[PDB]
């Protein structure tokens, strides 16, 4: 029985893990006092993926709740699903990061991460078979980027088999909210591109973007964009919970997506979107579920793929359907876009199907990328890191905490060459 | 326990204090006398917010605050007033003469014998105190104590206390309008420790504030009380972050790690933006997009200098109310497209950006008028260089003949000291001038190896 | 300059004798041929390298190659060469059981040792007689060995973890923490090498006995000072020899291997291979913008994907001289892992490099533009100008 | 687990009289249907060895295919296809949905049928 365990880290991290235990509870019908409520007999028959059981005939989520602010915790209590987290799991402590990276991972991080570590052992060892961890932080951040690396660099020395997840919230070109951003997100992406199996990239910009444009909202809010981050969440761990006609766990995926170790950044999408009043119009098919998987406007890193090459693709469909239809049509988005696919890997789309679908949707999919453009979003950061490090810009505050340039330039390096990686495969010709 | 302990210190600092706390015991909902009636109708709940008042066991509120002055008068007027009974009774005030506009008498001479019990009372406040964030130091450049007291309070803090911040809330001479002969004497003395001392110093300039109130209040006769006002609402804004809650919050160390670049240019300007009256609150909308082009507006800036003639180096945007984060963001990238605005090429991102759910509350008697949105602005930038060119020039202007100097000399200083600041200052002027230049072209000078 | 290979043919052991005993290995001057024991008839494939050693017969004279043979042919040369001011490498490669840790150490307790303990005699002969009032000489030792992805200090064994592997901008990769110390005679590094030897992990399989479990380093930093009144360039050297003990590939079916054992393999095989794909493309691209015609547009060579490649990154390309030496069995049905240990010789005779004497930058440019004035007087002056 | 398998192959085989051979369904493309056959090929050629095997596998399709690493999966199986049975049946999901949408008139067939 395969089982997973979840951290939460920082204030992004802590709010999209919180509505992501509202949108798993409502799935399997748990109501917020713990209890179940459900009317199918398939809700309760893999609950333990992500719930364990407690003697009330109640289910407590196997979370973990991290931050350095006492107030974000508050905030997760005093909600609508704040009861239901075991109050043992809110690991905290006071005088927060402060943005500032080396607070994260060297001066304050290096106290709580041994209570942290502790919870994590004891979630772990009651495991029947654990399969991996899943970690939800923001790489522009302090705490979050800090602490989220600090936890993924000792797990990886504890359990090196495991499966390490990994959804990160990354700075966007214009939605810019902090001033150092570039400084910890490229320290952030040192450590990730070592220490990690899969690493989902997501970016408010295309968050914003998705919902002006396909939603149609006027006044988007945080919540919406935790909305859809958590769709993704569910619909990449589906086929561990629900039967199918084609099985995917979370390996498959890491094995059919990452042809070489470090290329392992993973651009999200999901499918339908359809703004709460031209549903009436559209007719949901597995067709039109193809073709606003793979549009340039609803995919949520802010990268276009017309820019690269998709190295592989996966899609996880939910639904009754047929697979003849399913594999006709990922068929066709190769052959139609020939140039947006290497040709040093046959059939490079990976198909996974569910047959229970979403609660109030016939049919649903979700979309795994993993092409040359998200490079782009990489060297970005590095013009902006190389703008401030020339000139020291921000410098007495990280090397206050115990850090040195060495480990700036190091972390610039290793930036530098992954970009340098996935351009090797980018342009055409190349060939057999 | 996001805590702070605030230090008032001279007639300006007394005065911005009974304003601060004015605003601060309504935001609350405690009274004059100190009761919370809002606990004792509900029956219990965190209104006693520990930033500002310590809560006894019998219900009464003492605000977290240090009042110091050598004149009995500016205290003596808050022991028998309206809020008699909220400050504790010990308020640390010298029953002597005052400084007298000297740097020399208020940090050597009479400065002595009232130190003692002004840090035996802050360590009293301190060891109450659970997570600790900083200071917040009010006080006057020009005058006698609040220059020469200041800096010898902020030398013994600095020596104690350490790690700390300490941030600084003071009043910058003005141009051409001015109440003593001897400010800039005072004023160059000072910077030498507030240079090195302090963390972050927020400058506002008194000829700004008249001429805001002119021209947005449609005060035409203003006293210091709506200057006073004024402030507290800035300092409130600031410290809003960490007593309600919000989608994004900014502690007190963020504000350092974002807005210094480096340790000897922490010197921002600050600006408040739907600065209006009752009557012209009506015919405007009021938008996050309206208020954030009004802070960067040179005319509503609160000291005298264009930013125009300078290039900003960091800005930290403070918005409370019903604001939400996708307006803010048109509007930061409304301003970045701007050509009149400059940023240094050094810092491509430009902006730290925090909201707040509370709205700013209306002091009755006030003047502003009650608004669903505000902005309050912080920026670092290069043009504050000019507010201090001009003293320097004046302290020129006396110490070529020695005028005012034996009055500094018979109160226990030397000659030399004087000429040590001027130099002081030069230098972090120089400094300003050396951050502001453009990147040398190609910083690498050129390349382009083989392939 | 270009890699230098040499290549060394083992005897039978147990195993080998106990099954079929055939060999498939024949061998003449620098060239040696593969006969493949399925196919007869096919022909008998041949490779040339720069060195071919042949241990299989004990007593005869043909081309016999004992251990002291291969040290002159290889580390006298290279310690020659670290002597000159440059930095040296030699490597070991094959797969299991077949000579490795044998070439590098050998069997101390006899007449038969290894590369490391002549290198190391030759270098303290050297700087012993040719010690001066003068000149003088420096060395220290350092000995790591990777396991599992996890760098270890082999000297003191009391450090008990795993060191943290740094990239300085100029330098390269290197070893934080790393316990190199200062020796003063051959005594010295015995005992070094010795403590270093038990501190290995080596674990007993059906292939080999006492196969190593990790890849191991051993780095000697060597340095030269010339001190004169004049302005004698004052430690002028600094060279680096490293010698490199890496673990052999593995099939689970004929290593028996379960548990821990297998996890070790998998590890291995995993760094043998990113091993292999580094030097298959340091080839071709070298061979290119050399054969090719110079364009140098864009080549990428995958360095950072293990921690092997990573750390010795200067010694397969770029600022080093290096040597690999590769080991192959006798035995017929070892056949499909030998023919592809020569394969990738073959590359690597194909990998060039390129290695420049240390020095001072500022010392440098002094050197160079007092040689300028110096060609420029000498050219005035004979002109009639100066 | 293959211990257990060949425990309870043994089990059924014991109470049989007269076997006549297997029939073993697996598919090429994936790791257990190639892993775990071979396995249970070697061990039951060992075991059994004069018994009759046949395979029912399904071969990857030209064109359509559900994973980027069926051709490794499929090359790495030959030796056990070629060594240890006796005779394959190899059969494309191509095919199959052809003649479905040809002869049964079935537009969206799926995998029952
Ligand atoms: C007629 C009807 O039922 O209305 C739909 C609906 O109108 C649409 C527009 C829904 C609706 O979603 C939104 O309006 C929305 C707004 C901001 C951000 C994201 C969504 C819906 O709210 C969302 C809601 O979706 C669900 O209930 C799914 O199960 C979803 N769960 C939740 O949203 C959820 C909400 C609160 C608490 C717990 C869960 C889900 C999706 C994927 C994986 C797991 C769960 C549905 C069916 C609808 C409404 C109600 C209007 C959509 O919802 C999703 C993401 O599945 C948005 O586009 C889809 C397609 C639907 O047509
Ligand atoms: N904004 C504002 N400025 C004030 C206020 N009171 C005094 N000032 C300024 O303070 C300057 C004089 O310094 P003071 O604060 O009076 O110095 P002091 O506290 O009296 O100390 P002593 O000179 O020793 O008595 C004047 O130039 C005023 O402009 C006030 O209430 N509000
Ligand atoms: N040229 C040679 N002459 C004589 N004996 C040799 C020769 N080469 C290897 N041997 C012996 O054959 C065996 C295999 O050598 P060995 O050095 O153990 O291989 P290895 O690759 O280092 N072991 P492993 O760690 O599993 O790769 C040892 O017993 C050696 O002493
Ligand atoms: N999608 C989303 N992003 C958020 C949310 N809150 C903050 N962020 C992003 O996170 C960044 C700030 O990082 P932060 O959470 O403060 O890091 P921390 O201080 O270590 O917790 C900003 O750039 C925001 O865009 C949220 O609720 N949803
Ligand atoms: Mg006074
Ligand atoms: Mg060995």
């Amino acid at each position: 029985m395969r089982e997973i365990v979840h951290i939460q880290a920082g204030q992004c991290g802590n709010q999209i893990g919180a509505k992501f235990w509202e949108v798993i509870s409502d799935e399997h019908g748990i109501d917020p006092t713990g209890s179940y409520h459900g009317d199918s007999d398939l809700q309760l028959e893999r609950i333990n993926v992500y719930y364990n059981e407690a003697t009330g005939n109640k289910y407590v989520p196997r979370a973990i709740l991290v931050d350095l602010e006492p107030g974000t915790m508050d905030s997760v209590r005093s909600g609508p699903f704040g009861q239901i987290f075991r109050p043992d799991n809110f690991v905290f402590g006071q005088s927060g990061a402060g943005n500032n990276w080396a607070k994260g991972h060297y001066t304050e991080g290096a106290e709580l991460v041994d209570s942290v570590l502790d919870v994590v052992r004891k979630e772990s060892e009651s495991c029947d078979c654990l399969q991996g961890f899943q970690l939800t932080h923001s790489l522009g951040g302090g705490t979050g980027s800090g602490m989220g690396t600090l936890l993924i660099s000792k797990i990886r020395e504890e359990y090196p088999d495991r499966i390490m997840n990994t959804f990160s919230v990354m700075p966007s070109p214009k939605v810019s909210d902090t001033v150092v951003e570039p400084y910890n997100a490229t320290l952030s992406v040192h450590q990730l591109v070592e220490n990690t199996d899969e690493t989902y990239c997501i970016d408010n910009e295309a968050l914003y973007d998705i919902c002006f444009r396909t939603l149609k909202l006027t006044t988007p809010t945080y919540g919406d964009l935790n909305h859809l981050v958590s769709a993704t969440m569910s619909g990449v761990t589906t086929c561990l919970r629900f039967p199918g006609q084609l099985n995917a766990d979370l390996r498959k995926l890491a094995v059919n997506m990452v042809p070489f170790p470090r290329l392992h950044f993973f651009m999200p999408g999901f499918a339908p979107l359809t703004s709460r009043g031209s549903q009436q119009y559209r007719a949901l098919t597995v067709p039109e579920l193809t073709q606003q998987m793979f549009d340039s406007k609803n995919m949520m890193a802010a990268c276009d793929p017309r820019h690269g090459r998709y190295l592989t693709v996966a899609a996880i469909f939910r639904g009754r359907m047929s697979m003849k239809e399913v594999d006709e049509q990922m068929l066709n988005v190769q052959n139609k876009n020939s140039s947006y696919f290497v040709e040093w890997i046959p059939n490079n789309v990976k198909t996974a199907v569910c047959d229970i679908p979403p609660r109030g949707l016939k049919m649903s999919a979700t979309f795994i990328g993993n092409s040359t453009a998200i490079q782009e979003l990489f060297k970005r950061i590095s013009e902006q890191f190389t703008a401030m490090f020339r000139r020291k810009a921000f410098l007495h505050w990280y090397t206050g905490e115990g850090m040195d340039e060495m480990e700036f330039t190091e972390a610039e390096s290793n930036m530098n060459d992954l970009v340098s990686e996935y351009q090797q495969y980018q342009d055409a010709t190349a060939d057999e | 326990m996001r805590e702070c302990i605030s230090i008032h210190v001279g007639q300006a600092g007394v005065q911005i204090g009974n304003a601060c706390w004015e605003l601060y015991c309504l935001e609350h909902g405690i009274q004059p006398d100190g009761q919370m009636p809002s606990d004792k109708t509900i029956g219990g709940g965190d209104d006693s917010f520990n930033t500002f008042f310590s809560e006894t066991g019998a219900g009464k509120h003492v605000p977290r605050a240090v009042f110091v002055d050598l004149e009995p008068t500016v205290i003596d007027e808050v022991r028998t007033g309206t809020y008699r009974q909220l400050f504790h009774p010990e308020q640390l005030i010298t029953g002597k003469e005052d400084a007298a506009n000297n740097y020399a008498r208020g940090h050597y001479t009479i400065g002595k014998e009232i130190i003692d019990l002004v840090l035996d009372r802050i360590r009293k406040l301190a060891d109450q105190c659970t997570g600790l964030q900083g200071f917040l130091v009010f006080h006057s450049f020009g005058g006698g104590t609040g220059s020469g007291f200041t800096s010898l309070l902020m030398e013994r803090l600095s020596v104690d206390y350490g790690k700390k911040s300490k941030l600084e809330f003071s009043i910058y001479p003005a141009p051409q309008v001015s109440t003593a002969v001897v400010e800039p004497y005072n004023s160059i003395l000072t910077t030498h420790t507030t240079l090195e001392h302090s963390d972050c110093a927020f400058m506002v300039d008194n000829e700004a504030i008249y001429d805001i109130c002119r021209r947005n209040l449609d005060i035409e006769r203003p006293t210091y009380t709506n200057l006073n006002r004024l402030i507290s609402q800035i300092v409130s804004s600031i410290t809003a972050s960490l007593r309600f809650d919000g989608a994004l919050n900014v502690d007190l160390t963020e504000f350092q790690t974002n807005l210094v670049p480096y340790p000897r240019i922490h010197f921002p300007l600050a600006t408040y933006a739907p600065v209006i009256s009752a009557e012209k609150a009506y015919h405007e909308q009021l938008s996050v997009a309206e208020i954030t082009n009004a802070c960067f507006e040179p005319a509503n800036q609160m000291v005298k200098c264009d930013p125009r003639h300078g290039k900003y180096m960091a800005c930290c945007l403070l918005y409370r109310g019903d604001v939400v984060p996708k307006d803010v963001n048109a509007a930061i990238a409304t301003i970045k497209t701007k050509r009149s605005i400059q940023f240094v090429d050094w810092c491509p991102t430009g902006f730290k950006v925090g909201i707040n759910y509370q709205p700013p509350t209306v002091v009755p008697g006030g003047d502003l008028a009650k608004v669903q949105r505000a902005v309050c602005m912080l920026s670092n930038t290069t043009a504050i260089a000019e507010a201090w060119a001009r003293l320097d020039h004046k302290f020129d202007l006396m110490y070529a003949k020695r005028a005012f100097v034996h009055w500094y000399v018979g109160e226990g200083m030397e000659e030399g000291e004087f000429s040590e600041a001027r130099e002081d200052m030069a230098a972090l002027e120089k400094d300003y001038e050396e951050v502001g230049v453009d990147s040398v072209e190609g910083e690498g000078e050129e390349e382009g190896e083989e392939y | 300059a270009s890699v230098k290979v040499a290549v060394r043919v083992r005897p039978f052991n147990s195993r080998e004798m106990s099954r079929d005993s055939k060999c498939i290995i024949q061998m003449s001057g620098s060239t040696t041929t593969i006969v493949n024991p399925k196919q007869p008839k096919e022909t008998p494939k041949s490779f040339s390298f720069d060195y071919s050693y042949w241990s299989h017969t004990s007593p005869e004279d043909i081309n016999y190659a004992s251990q002291k043979q291969v040290y002159r042919d290889i580390g006298e040369e290279m310690l020659q060469h670290a002597f000159e001011g440059y930095n040296v490498c030699i490597f070991a490669y094959g797969q299991t059981g077949a000579g490795k840790s044998y070439t590098m150490m050998g069997k101390q307790e006899k007449d038969q040792q290894g590369i490391i303990p002549q290198l190391c005699e030759d270098l303290f002969s050297r700087i012993n007689d040719t010690t001066n009032d003068n000149m003088s000489y420096s060395v220290e030792v350092s000995y790591m060995e990777i396991y599992c992805e996890r760098v270890r200090d082999l000297l003191n064994p009391k450090n008990k973890g795993n060191l943290r592997v740094r990239e300085h901008p100029l330098l390269g990769p290197y070893v934080e923490d790393l316990s190199k110390l200062a020796v003063t005679s051959y005594n010295d590094i015995q005992d070094l090498m010795d403590s270093g030897n038990k501190a290995r992990t080596v674990a007993a399989t059906n292939m080999n006995e006492t196969s190593s479990r990790s890849h191991a380093v051993f780095n000697i930093i060597f340095t030269q000072k010339r001190h004169d009144a004049e302005t004698n360039i004052t430690t002028e050297k600094v060279s680096k020899i490293s010698l490199v003990d890496l673990a052999g590939s593995e099939r689970a079916d004929s290593t028996g291997a379960k548990g821990t054992r297998l996890k070790e393999g998998a590890n291995i095989n995993k760094s043998l291979t990113t091993l292999g794909k580094v030097i298959s493309a340091l080839a071709e691209m070298d061979s290119g913008p050399n054969k090719n015609k110079k364009k140098k547009k864009t080549d990428f060579i995958p360095y950072r994907d293990s921690v092997l490649t990573w750390l010795l990154r200067e010694n397969l390309g770029g600022n080093s001289r290096t040597a690999m030496v590769a080991a192959l069995s006798p035995a017929d049905i070892n056949y499909d892992e030998t023919l592809s240990t020569l394969r990738y010789a073959d590359r690597a005779k194909q990998i060039r490099c390129n290695a420049v004497i240390n020095e001072d930058p500022n010392n440098k440019l002094i050197r160079e533009l007092k040689d300028e004035v110096t060609r420029l007087r000498d050219l005035l002056y004979a002109q009639g100008l100066g």
